[PDB]
């Protein structure tokens, strides 16, 4: 537990030193992050300050996801074992990476063919 | 599930030690007033749910009873009476006029919210007022309980009586009529015994290493005493790790640097694990922090030549044993701690006076105490071949034994 | 810092002797002992993007492991030492480890990251190893799902898919059936995969736990005159065509009359049940012990042919095939990410090598046959040799050489050139369609035309492996479950 | 070892059948306050022994608490915990100010001597004093328990009290301040209970046939009831045997020949068993004899309209069941003997008052008590298609329930 509680801290430092504020203090009020994908009006709403660009999806959208997570996390009545994450390596069947295997390799046998098909 | 035989072997243990016949143990097993009520209380939502209460009187011979109270939520009948028994014996230790006893509540704390815990307090004090009073129990402050407890259990208690008892409850705010010093009790309790081990043993005060592992209230408190004598700290420890010096670490700057929980270590700096830190070089070794650390293994590693167990039971018998053999000083725990108790006693006999005294009046009376008490166990326990704990208990009940006795209830 | 693929070496488990392979119907193979399947683990390099779960047809030939085994997970916790963890994860996704395991050719071996010029790592050893030790110490119980719902699914055919199929409803809620032609539950694992890889112990055990469960499995059930399809259709709500495929293509050549030309699947399945029976004492099967066997068509089921004759004991045994004979090391217009064609030396090869001393080869290759004698039993076998040659636009065309003509003495011969798809037109009871004799259906959204027939296993697939009827079996058991109760996870 | 699980079930009954809500069962399952005591004493040798006390307050919302007190060497808490419930229940029938609760001792009066015993209820009430008081409690006569018993308590706390409260304990002998009738008790309430059965199933009393199995004081005082009235006895035993007459058998002689311990059968004459004595044609049946007697096999043989368990569950669960299903009244015992807590009640009330009733007064009282409990116990058991036990436990917990609901406890 003060191993993990170290280390916490030692990021949460690496990512203030990461913009330049040197205390935890000032980056407690500040506001550092950019939305990527929340509406104009959910974010003068509720995030005011906030920089977004294209808008995007909705308080309703996103009750709808924590709805269906929740549900689906409580229904869970086939396994005991938690699915393989896909965030840092692709796993079949997991989340899209924008290389995955089929991409790989047929592009290196195009390459090594010097085939166009 | 076994707190309760073990405290029944060690009384047997210490009554057959004296010599005094059977009687004595058949009476003193057991306590002699156990009570159990229920207490409605209602809750934020509207809801009523019963929580089961406890009382224990382990015996009241000497005089008026006392004891804490845990809202623990794992308080049970057996864990109640072996505590009663416990604080009854460090009464006796102490030399006191106290017999002993314990109070407890079935609750959870976390999820009880601040209304609701001052009607659980008061429910409580509703319940158990036949059986309270300024000279036949005494309320303290133990586990999740504090001035802000104290001082409604006095409040309702003086609107039961009508008049007026502000000694009736001991560890209430200053305003209300509290003694100061009340956070450093067990601090200046634990520098009395090593001031007093280091000269019976022969170790200079001055430039002794010492190591305190565990640096909450009473560690601070105990690093700031030691530096003030002369002492110098050559290790403390935390939840986050420790350090190590061996010319000094400069105890101002870390009391300074002390955060609210006593945190001490730096971020981005290796830290040292109590393991490796109680094989470090040093006089005294002085563990207040999670029970069960000295071992078999670490017995023939540790170094100090005194060892205080500040907490409760931080030891075992095979650890107990081999630094016997080694002939390594252990202070009991019992004698080690019970600086809270003897405050709480002096803010007793101040509420009955009327008079409150000073700092230096407490600082003074609670170091002649203390030291009066571990002189005469010292010297009981070299008077006869025993270990200090074993004399720590025989010595606690001899009083109770004898004031029996002398009352005639045997 | 693991740095096992470079500084470890790949090695095999402990095998019994060929000289001896020959004498004992047992497993000829035994899993790792715990350091060894320690090192083995070890060489798996923690693979990110790995190469033996992309389980797709690549270039015509599989790739990876299509039941995405989470070969990378417990092969790092069999490196740690954890091997009850890995039997959980091992679990979650394949139902069948004890076949899979000592059945599966392993394309994943053949087809990953470390492949890449060095030997690979043991994947099928180390899965075998994690079943026979979970199996040993006893970990594996019934799982007996509280929940059930009355329904009922008539799943059909005992094949790897069916039993698949059967489980995964089975934990779903619904009662299943299966119904079975042989007398043993199983499939091919029964009677089609020979002893040698496949002790009928084992699958024995695992229909006994499927029994334990609720599969409630109903033997002798041809299930087309006994049986019709409409009151199957009324008395259950679904059916799962698992019916297999093992009609198999023959030779339209004369000569192929006469008396003694056999057929591989009828003769493996004759020879394992007298086994099974009475240790082939019955006298109901096919004996070889004093005349010549000669096996045409390759693959597996020409390996198994050449054993189950070894083991009777023939006098000679010569396997013929027309593919060219494969090259020792991987060519240029073979790659990492396609499953290699390179030279194997599997079981039963070996063995014939080390055994025949008057005649240590094996590999008659570049030659099929043609017409053979005639007057009773088979006395001769003519044949004549083949090259692959281009043709037209580059195209491979097989050209024979007239002066190449060869004479064998055969007396016992064997077709397995291949397999055809399902019993059709045999089983028309109901309305699906087929193509090339495969009953018709995409992979996933098996629903075919007529409502609650699905497709599954081979009878769609065609011909292949254990490994891909269980694929099958779980998709196919999902998305049924979807059709009938809307959400299912899976 | 299922006395307390029992009388928790059947408490969670009544509730249930009543509707209250679970905490209303939750307050009651368990007394409200239990006290465990060590009383030293002396004996003739001059060795000391420590005798275990006990004492349950099952609740007070009512009133007053009380209960007896029995030296019985296998005394418990789990038996004490039921008995104090089970007073309970009775008071709650009866309708009196009474909560429920019980004491005892572990001792054995067999090898115990006067003296002896005497030092022993004085050493008990000065270890108890402090609970009790004339409006906290109110001990009362039991098993191994009587009126010196009640006298020598009297005097010890009209000693520590300092002045005179011979309303502290009931029981007492008459010059001490008792009440008359407190022999006949018993016998008074089961004649009026019998009375009011037989009225209301329109068995005529004048002639009816009656058996009375169990001839102490309660049966020879019934018997005798019953003759003055008018009934015919046609059957009683005793511990010797028993006897069968159906034109009468001559009460008044035999209560003439009456010996101390109420044996009546001759010496060189066969005689009836209890369990032929069961099956004697006649209208009431009056089990007061030793219990588990009326079972399943003889529940086919009993031929009585009326049956009145005098006694503590003399009867068991199949047969309760048969005798419903055979549609013959069953008297629940809980009403059947509160005569003893009516007449302790009255002596309570005069005690006081100040100023004492006579045998009539006693006796009109009594009788308009008992008739007034039974005629609405009977109306509730009508109202409600359940049985006589049921209903009476269900009458009895629903003053303690809706006075805790009127406190607010709850
Ligand atoms: C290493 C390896 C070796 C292999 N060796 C061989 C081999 O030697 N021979 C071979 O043929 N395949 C072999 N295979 C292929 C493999 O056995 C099959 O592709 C697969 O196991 C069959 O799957 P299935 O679910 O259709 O099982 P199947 O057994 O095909 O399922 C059909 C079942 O239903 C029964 N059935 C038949 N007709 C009907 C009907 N009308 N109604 C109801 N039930 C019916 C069948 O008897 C059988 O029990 C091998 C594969 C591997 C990986
Ligand atoms: S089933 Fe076959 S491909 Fe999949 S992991 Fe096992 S051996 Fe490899
Ligand atoms: S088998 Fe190959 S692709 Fe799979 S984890 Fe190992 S190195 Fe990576």
């Amino acid at each position: 537990v003060s191993k993990y509680g170290k280390s916490i801290t030692e990021g949460v430092v690496k990512v203030m030193s990461k913009m330049g504020i040197s205390t935890v203090q000032s980056y407690r009020g500040a506001q550092i992050f950019e939305a990527v994908g929340i509406s104009r009006d959910v974010i003068d709403r509720y995030f005011s300050g906030t920089a977004s660009q294209l808008g995007g999806i909705d308080l309703q959208t996103i009750a709808e996801e924590a709805q269906r997570r929740h549900r689906e996390a409580y229904q869970d009545d086939y396994s005991k074992t938690l699915e393989p994450g896909s965030d840092f390596q692709w796993r079949n069947g997991g989340e899209h990476h924008a290389f995955n295997p089929k991409t790989i390799h047929t592009l290196q046998w195009a390459c090594r063919r010097n085939d166009y098909n | 599930l076994d707190v309760l035989k073990s405290t029944q072997t060690v009384i047997h243990k210490a009554l057959e030690k004296l010599g005094y016949p059977e009687e004595v143990y058949e009476l003193l097993k057991e306590p002699m007033r156990l009570l159990t009520v229920k207490i409605p209380v209602r809750m934020d939502d509207g809801s009523v749910k019963i929580f089961t209460g406890y009382r224990a009187q382990h015996n009241d011979s000497v005089g008026p009873t006392k004891g804490g109270i845990r809202f623990h939520p794992n308080v049970t009948e057996k864990e109640v009476k072996a505590l009663s028994i416990w604080m009854s014996l460090k009464c006796g230790i102490i030399d006191l006029p106290y017999g002993g006893g314990k109070g407890g509540i079935v609750c959870d704390p976390r999820d009880m919210s601040f209304r609701e815990l001052e009607r659980l307090s008061r429910g409580y004090v509703r319940a158990i007022s036949q059986i309270v009073g300024p000279t036949k129990d005494v309320p303290a402050p133990d586990v999740f309980t504090n001035s802000q407890i104290m001082a409604w259990m006095m409040d309702e208690y003086s609107r039961i009586d009508e008049f007026n008892s502000p000694g009736f409850i001991t560890g209430k705010p200053l305003v209300l009529g509290g003694s100061h010093g009340r956070e450093s009790a067990t601090a200046k309790g634990v520098t009395i015994c090593i001031k007093e081990a280091a000269k019976k043993r022969g170790i200079d005060i001055k430039g002794a290493r010492v190591v305190v592992q565990g640096f909450g209230n009473a560690g601070s408190y105990l690093a700031k005493f030691m530096h003030d004598a002369g002492a110098k700290v050559v290790g403390i420890s935390d939840a986050y790790g420790g350090l190590y010096d061996p010319e000094g670490l400069d105890i101002d700057y870390l009391l300074d640097r002390r955060d609210s929980f006593g945190t001490v270590t730096k971020l981005f700096n290796d830290t040292i694990t109590n393991q490796e830190l109680l094989e470090l070089d040093c006089d005294i070794l002085v563990p207040a922090a999670i029970e069960n650390q000295i071992t078999e293994e670490n017995a023939h590693n540790i170094r100090a030549k005194i060892v205080v167990e500040a907490a409760n039971g931080p030891t075992t018998l095979e650890g107990t044993k081999i630094l016997s053999d080694r002939d390594i000083l252990l202070v009991p725990d019992v004698l080690a701690s019970a600086g809270g108790v003897t405050v709480s006693y002096f803010e007793w006999v101040q509420n009955n006076q009327g008079f409150y005294w000073s700092e230096e009046e407490v600082e003074e009376k609670l170091e002649k105490m203390m030291v009066k008490s571990f002189n005469n166990i010292y010297e009981m326990a070299n008077n006869r071949r025993i270990d200090m704990r074993l004399a720590a208990y025989m010595v606690g009940v001899r009083k109770m034994a004898e004031a029996s006795r002398f009352r005639g209830w045997i | 810092k693991p740095t096992g693929f470079m500084e470890i070496k790949r090695e095999k488990p402990a095998e019994r002797d060929p000289l001896t392979r020959l004498k004992d119907w047992k497993e000829y193979s035994a899993p790792f002992s715990e350091e060894a399947s320690k090192r083995q683990g070890a060489r798996c390099m923690d693979c990110g993007t790995p190469f033996c779960q992309i389980g797709a047809d690549i270039n015509g030939f599989t790739s990876g492991c299509p039941i995405y085994n989470l070969i990378p997970e417990w092969n790092g916790l069999v490196y740690r030492g954890r091997w009850k963890e890995a039997l959980e994860r091992l679990l979650k996704t394949n139902n069948f480890p004890e076949f899979t395991g000592r059945v599966c050719p392993a394309p994943c071996e053949g087809s990953c990251t470390l492949a890449i010029s060095d030997p690979a790592v043991s994947i099928k050893n180390i899965e075998r190893t994690i079943i026979d030790k979970g199996f040993e110490n006893g970990w594996i119980q019934p799982r007996i799902p509280k929940k059930r719902t009355g329904k009922k699914v008539a799943i059909v055919g005992s094949g790897p898919a069916g039993l698949a199929s059967a489980d995964q409803l089975n934990q779903a809620g619904h009662s299943v059936t299966v119904f079975e032609r042989a007398d043993r539950a199983g499939g091919l694992l029964t009677y089609g995969i020979p002893n040698m890889k496949l002790e009928k112990g084992i699958v024995e055990r695992r229909i006994k736990l499927l029994t334990q469960e609720g599969i409630d499995f109903v033997t002798n059930t041809e299930i087309g005159v006994d049986i019709t399809a409409d009151e199957l259709k009324e008395q259950f709500d679904a059916v799962i065509l698992c019916t297999g495929a093992q009609k198999q293509r023959d030779l339209l050549i004369e000569g192929r009359d006469s008396k003694g030309v056999h057929y591989a699947m009828d003769y493996l399945t004759l020879a394992t049940k007298s086994y099974l029976d009475s240790n082939f004492k019955d006298k109901q099967f096919i004996d070889a012990k004093g005349k010549d066997v000669i096996v045409i068509g390759g693959g597996d089921t020409g390996a198994d042919c050449v054993a189950t004759a070894l083991r009777q004991k023939a006098k000679s045994v010569h396997q013929f095939g027309k593919h060219p004979k494969l090259p020792p090391a991987r060519t240029n217009d073979n790659m990492w990410p396609e499953q290699p064609h390179v030279f194997t030396l599997e079981y039963a090869y070996e063995e014939a090598e080390a055994k025949f001393g008057r005649d240590p080869r094996e590999y008659s290759i570049q030659t099929t046959k043609m017409v053979a004698d005639k007057n009773g039993k088979l006395k001769e076998l003519h044949t004549i040799q083949m090259e692959k040659v281009k043709n037209e636009h580059g195209k491979y065309e097989f050209r024979e050489l007239p002066g190449t003509e060869k004479v064998w003495p055969a007396q016992l011969v064997f077709i397995a050139i291949g397999f055809e798809g399902t019993e059709q037109p045999l089983l028309k009871q109901f309305g699906v369609n087929s193509v090339n004799n495969k009953i018709s259906a995409a992979y996933g959204d098996y629903q075919t035309n007529i409502d609650g027939v699905f497709a599954a296993g081979d009878a769609r697939r065609g011909q292949s492996l254990i490994v891909w009827a269980i694929n099958e079996g779980r998709e196919v058991a999902r998305e049924v479950d979807r059709y009938l109760m809307g959400s299912s996870v899976l």
